[PDB]
């Protein structure tokens, strides 16, 4: 769930670990078709950013 | 206005999957037969099953081709369907549980480029 | 899931006989499974090197 | 060198059963289109190939205690709507396989007629279903 | 294993007796709509369910002294107005008791039909009525 | 339960078979003793696990 | 639960008989008057109610021996004056009694038509009326 | 991948029931605005779009005893006066529901017709009614 500020500059952050955990999760259902992560721009990193995207295209190749 | 202009997908310099409609037109149909062949998982592996198995995806096939999902002037043409011993199928299959079953398509792809030449008309 | 499975069992030997496989069987009054089992998640109780197999309740999208 | 017989065959419909005592209808036509222009020097027409048909199916079986397969069939018509099935009706060899195959289409039931019933009618009492479908396909390798 | 016969049943009409000669009728018929587009690859039509029928019940009985019921069921007729019944046939067991039943909604008769006399006629006089109704379910539990 | 559908083969004689006999399933000393020996086989049935199905893009 | 047939009626037109072969023409009718200004954004018009029309009433009936009724109310005519009569037309039940009624006032003769003859003309002599009449009411409880 | 049957449908009119044998009428239409300049190469003319019509809708239903609403609402007309009602026709699914809605504005009925009466009319009494209206919305999500 949405975490608070710290200051009227300091706004909260994503944490990867979370999208991840996400990922897992969903590779247990059969009726979705398309995979899609509305907050991955916001990652700190892009190396984060291209991590999670890779897995999911893995995903689609094992099922 | 805003307009979505191309679409080919990560591999696009391959001769089969470059294409996004391609790659999910055979995904849509993979998940469609599967789900009318799993009926058929305890039942005897004989010729019997291998008839009702090859029927049922030829049906399918045939309204997906009547549609206009698949090329060709007559569903002779769109698509092929086999099964059996000698052809898909081993004596070390029938005796392990396998059964092989394969299956061919016909599939479209649009054209991307639209050349237009002028001259002035002359006798 | 052990009454239900008597329950069934006795429907198949009065449709097909048996003979026939008790599986590929739906079961009456039941919302779900409680515990999501997946494909691969399945290999290890089919298949397995004591021979101690254990048969899956499976929820299948439009059965 | 011999001609194959017409008793051992089955019929798969989606019912517990592939028994039955009689089946008919597995038919194709085409229609023709004639014409002739007035100069002709033959008097009568040429000939080419119309729109297609396909005659209805059916089929007949005995009553048994406990099966009414048949009406569940009927009774899952609801205003335009109806259970469709693939119906494979296979004829035999001395193996019980398959030698000759009719593959049918999108089939469902017009109508289901009952068995009459008489004070001195020492016989079966059979029930019987006509089918309507879009197409029909013959294999025979 | 077994098929059932078809001479030990009854029919529960609203009159003082059961046993009946003969019994027909007992059908269900569905109308077909038929459609093709000119753009489509096959040239024949798709088919689906259309409007519901049923058919007329015949009842078949030997005349007997006293009994005059056909002709006072029919008599009920005024104008517009008659008396409908519910009509229960069942196909029965060895201990007497249904096995198929036949559930008929509303009936009434169209018309009463009495028997031919011949001065060599050396048999049982019968006479029968036709039955409208307005619906049949099929019972085999 | 041949005729039924629950063992295997074209005619009863591929299905199962049944002996008894002195010499056979016996000896003296089973007369003796009142036994008597009868020995069945049956041809059964097993069931298909698993469908593969392959894809391909149609060519001449 | 049932609507009402068509064949069961009476005529009460101050003659001797009251019964009938055919009556028609029972209808009502409105005229409209349409408007539109200029610069109204839609470009069609509006509708309101204007003068009322009503039918003339035709009724048929078999020709007897020595009654003469249709003729006898035509021949009333003299210059501008005329027998009128109110005229009630009844759909009656299975008591005979009266169900629907339409009550007309005014009525009088414009034209009496007699019966053509034929040699082979197997069939029923039939004469005919038409009335004019300045007004209907439609009773239904 | 199936069209639409004709057969189940509803009409609400503020009257107490929703079933009609009949309905007729649901159409649009627009006139047509020709021009030609003599120095055109072209010998025929341009068109465009002109002020808007709309038809008059039939509705028809079996006469029922004690039911006298076709009259009592033509009966609210007084010189230009008139009660104006929103006209909902519908088009049903299986489950009774509204698959296609015709939305009709401000309707008043022109007129009321009546049934006729024969002999030997062995059918149902049918009455009708024309209504005229100001504008039609077709919905089809």
């Amino acid at each position: 769930v949405y975490d608070d500020w710290s200051d009227s500059e300091t706004p909260p952050t994503i944490n990867f670990s979370d999208l991840e955990s996400g990922l897992a999760v969903i590779r247990k259902e059969d009726e979705p078709t398309l995979l899609l992560f509305p907050d991955a721009t916001n990652l700190p990193t892009d190396d984060e950013f291209y991590s999670l995207y890779n897995s999911a295209l893995m995903q689609c190749n094992d099922l | 206005g805003t307009l979505v202009w191309g679409a080919r997908t990560l591999a696009g310099n391959d001769n089969e999957w470059r294409y996004i409609s391609v790659r999910r037109f055979f995904n849509m149909a993979e998940e469609s037969i599967k789900k009318a062949t799993e009926q058929f998982v305890f039942e005897p592996n004989d010729g019997n099953t291998w008839v009702r198995v090859r029927a049922m995806i030829e049906n399918f096939l045939i309204l997906q081709w009547r549609a206009g999902a698949l090329a060709g002037a007559k569903p002779e043409h769109a698509f092929y369907v086999k099964v059996g011993l000698g052809q898909t199928m081993t004596a070390q299959d029938i005796l392990e549980g396998n059964m092989n079953v394969e299956i061919g398509l016909a599939v479209v792809r649009p054209a991307e480029f639209i050349i237009l030449k002028f001259s002035h008309k002359m006798q | 899931p052990s009454s239900s499975m008597a329950g069934a069992y006795a429907r198949v030997d009065n449709d097909r006989g048996v003979w026939k496989s008790p599986a590929n069987i739906g079961l009456n009054y039941v919302s779900k499974p409680s515990v999501t089992v997946s494909h691969e998640e399945q290999e290890s109780m089919n298949v397995h090197g004591t021979g101690k197999s254990v048969n899956a309740i499976r929820s299948f999208v439009g059965k | 060198s011999y001609p194959l017989s017409k008793f051992h065959f089955s019929v798969e419909w989606g019912g517990t059963k592939i028994g039955f005592t009689e089946v008919s209808g597995l038919d194709l036509e085409t229609e023709i289109i004639e014409y002739r222009h007035g100069a002709s020097p033959e008097y009568s027409k040429i000939k080419m190939p119309g729109m297609q048909k396909f005659s209805n199916i059916t089929l007949k079986r005995g009553t048994f205690k406990s099966d009414n397969e048949y009406f569940q069939w009927y009774n899952t018509i609801n205003l335009n709507k109806v259970e469709r099935r693939d119906l494979t009706i296979s004829l035999l060899n001395e193996e019980h396989e398959p030698v000759v195959t009719w593959k049918v289409k999108n089939a469902w039931p017009l109508k289901v007629q009952s068995t009459d019933l008489k004070g001195d009618g020492n016989e079966v009492a059979i029930e019987s279903m006509e089918l309507a479908h879009e197409g029909l396909v013959i294999q025979n390798e």
